């Protein structure tokens, strides 16, 4: 993996944007939130995520709800937080009933 | 409110020590935060205490705009005392006032202006809140007994009722407070539960409170409660890296409960430059701290031993014997270490009171010191 | 039951709320200094 693939998905969110979609600008953004975990540097998802906390709820798109709170949590968890990491799943798992994903996803 | 950062940004300019950078910087933070805050008391306040620059046109604007904004506060209430509704409000615009005293930083005028404004029919949260405002300036200037007659005041506007909510804050002062004296031994219990609960805006940044109770945690705890209360944080744990810091300081702690000896020394130098000089309540007791922290370690280095030589410790630690010995010579005779040396072998025995024999010998000699003392007084009353 | 003592002159010249330990006032200050000396100078012959 490699800074340029971080690049073309954050103009992916330019073109999200130039069509002005929040679906794909919050998609987008778990897109690039994963490429932000790629290298630890989920320092800076920490600032992406926790400002797509209340995007996807404000869409109710509930995969990327437990995309979240799968990804966030294993962020914090990462962090040396297992109290709101387990918290966090925990409110993925109501949601996971709330929402339907790939088996993978519930796997995670 | 005042904000405090300019406090702690001039402290910073004050110490020497401090990188230069660091200094720069806070300095030219501070400045930026007199001219949004049209600010003067300082402005002649700090430059006294730089001297212990300076420009007074800038000054004389900032004078100006803050005989505009005090006119205008006075003025509205000089339309609100005819106002008869205003009670619970007149009191409200004078909170305004004398906060802006705060926000103009003088302290006498805001201590008046919300003194008389507890005489108005108000909220606890006002003849209480506002109370600890009152003393928060006593923080911002370092006045610790200013700050003590209060927290005394707001005392005994808890003890007869108030929330909890105003409880913890409260204690969150006083604990503050008592880390501002050498008192480290009640902040323990009121730092290390402030954790459960912080009200920032108050004063300081979680960080910064993060670090004082690690810090009087570290300093007073026992070594199953330290392990208990604070290597197991559910706060301290969300924070870790997030200061310049509680990694260091923490990592000086956790070298101290899992015994690494190389190590301890090296974090210990840096906590007392990164953590300890820049805190402008710590770093009056620096010294204190530092002389303490390396007893501990001596103390629990031998606490396994009954007997063990130099070159084993100074090896550890990664110093010279001659230092070695030379520290330590500090401790002992005052009691507060209960090793003994022996030079000739290079060797160090351990006498402390566990076996029924030491605290026999340890009884004879304190109850022998008891006696003496009580025949002495004795003779004195028999002849009176 | 006032006298004046003006036999003791009270002495002419010319010109930390926290109880102290002594060792407060020891404050020797000498540690920290001398103590990054001697760990290097340590671990530089070894």
């Amino acid at each position: 993996s490699l800074d340029d693939q971080i690049f073309v998905c954050e103009k992916s969110i330019e073109f999200a944007k130039r069509e002005k979609r929040v679906f794909l600008k919050h998609s987008l953004s778990i897109k690039l939130a994963t490429l932000h975990y790629q290298k630890k540097q989920y320092k800076d998802s920490l600032a992406l995520i926790n400002d797509l906390l209340r995007e996807f709820k404000k869409l109710d798109d509930k995969p990327s709800l437990v995309d979240v709170h799968l990804l966030e949590s294993k962020v914090y968890h990462k962090l040396r937080n297992l109290a709101k990491s387990k918290a966090s799943l925990t409110a993925a798992r109501t949601a996971a009933n709330s929402i339907y994903c790939p088996t993978q996803t519930v796997a995670e | 409110v005042p904000n405090y950062e300019v406090s702690e940004k001039a402290f910073l300019l004050t110490q020497s020590k401090v990188s230069i950078e660091q200094r720069k910087e806070a300095a030219e933070f501070v400045l930026a935060k007199i001219k949004e805050e049209e600010m003067a008391p300082y402005y002649k306040y700090l430059c006294e205490e730089y001297l212990v620059k300076f420009d007074q046109e800038l000054y004389n604007e900032l004078c100006k705009k803050n005989e505009s904004k005090i006119k205008e506060l006075n003025e509205k209430i000089q339309k609100l005392e005819e106002d008869d509704e205003g009670e619970l409000e007149q009191a409200q615009a004078w909170i305004n006032l004398g906060e802006y005293y705060a926000q103009i930083g003088d302290k006498d005028n805001a201590e008046k202006t919300l003194g008389k404004s507890l005489s108005k029919a108000i909220s606890t949260g006002a003849k209480i809140d506002v109370m600890l405002t009152i003393a928060r300036l006593g923080f911002f200037y370092n006045d610790q007994l200013y700050v003590k007659e209060k927290l005394e005041a707001v005392n005994s506007m808890i003890e007869k009722g108030g929330d909890w909510e105003r409880r913890n804050r409260y204690k969150t002062y006083y604990g503050i407070h008592c880390l501002a004296v050498r008192n480290f031994k009640e902040a323990a219990k009121l730092l290390v539960d402030s954790l459960a609960t912080f009200t920032s805006i108050e004063l300081t940044s979680y960080e910064s409170i993060a670090t004082y109770a690690s810090v009087t945690g570290l300093f007073t705890l026992e070594r199953t409660d330290l392990k208990s209360k604070v290597i197991d944080s559910p706060e301290l744990l969300s924070l870790i890296s997030t200061t310049a810091a509680l990694q260091s300081i923490s990592s000086l702690t956790i070298s101290l409960y899992a015994s690494d000896y190389a190590s301890y020394f090296p974090y210990l130098l840096e906590t007392y430059a990164n953590v300890l000089i820049p805190c402008k309540y710590l770093n009056r007791h620096a010294d204190f701290f530092v002389r303490e922290m390396r007893r501990k370690v001596y103390a629990q280095l031998l606490e396994s031993y009954k007997t063990l030589s130099l070159k084993s410790m100074a090896s550890a630690f990664g110093v010279s014997v001659a230092f070695l010995d030379n520290d330590l010579g500090k401790f002992i005779p005052n009691k507060q270490l209960n090793c003994v040396i022996d030079r000739v072998n290079g060797i160090v025995e351990t006498n402390r009171p566990d076996n029924k024999n030491a605290q026999y010998h340890l009884l004879v000699k304190q109850g022998d010191g008891l006696l003496t003392k009580l025949q002495k007084y004795g003779a004195a009353v028999r002849l009176t | 039951e006032d006298d004046e003592f003006e036999d003791f002159p009270i002495d002419t010249w010319a010109n930390n709320i926290w109880e102290e330990n002594w060792d407060d006032v020891e404050v020797d200050d000498d540690f920290t200094n001398e103590l990054k000396a001697e760990l290097d100078r340590y671990k530089r012959e070894n």
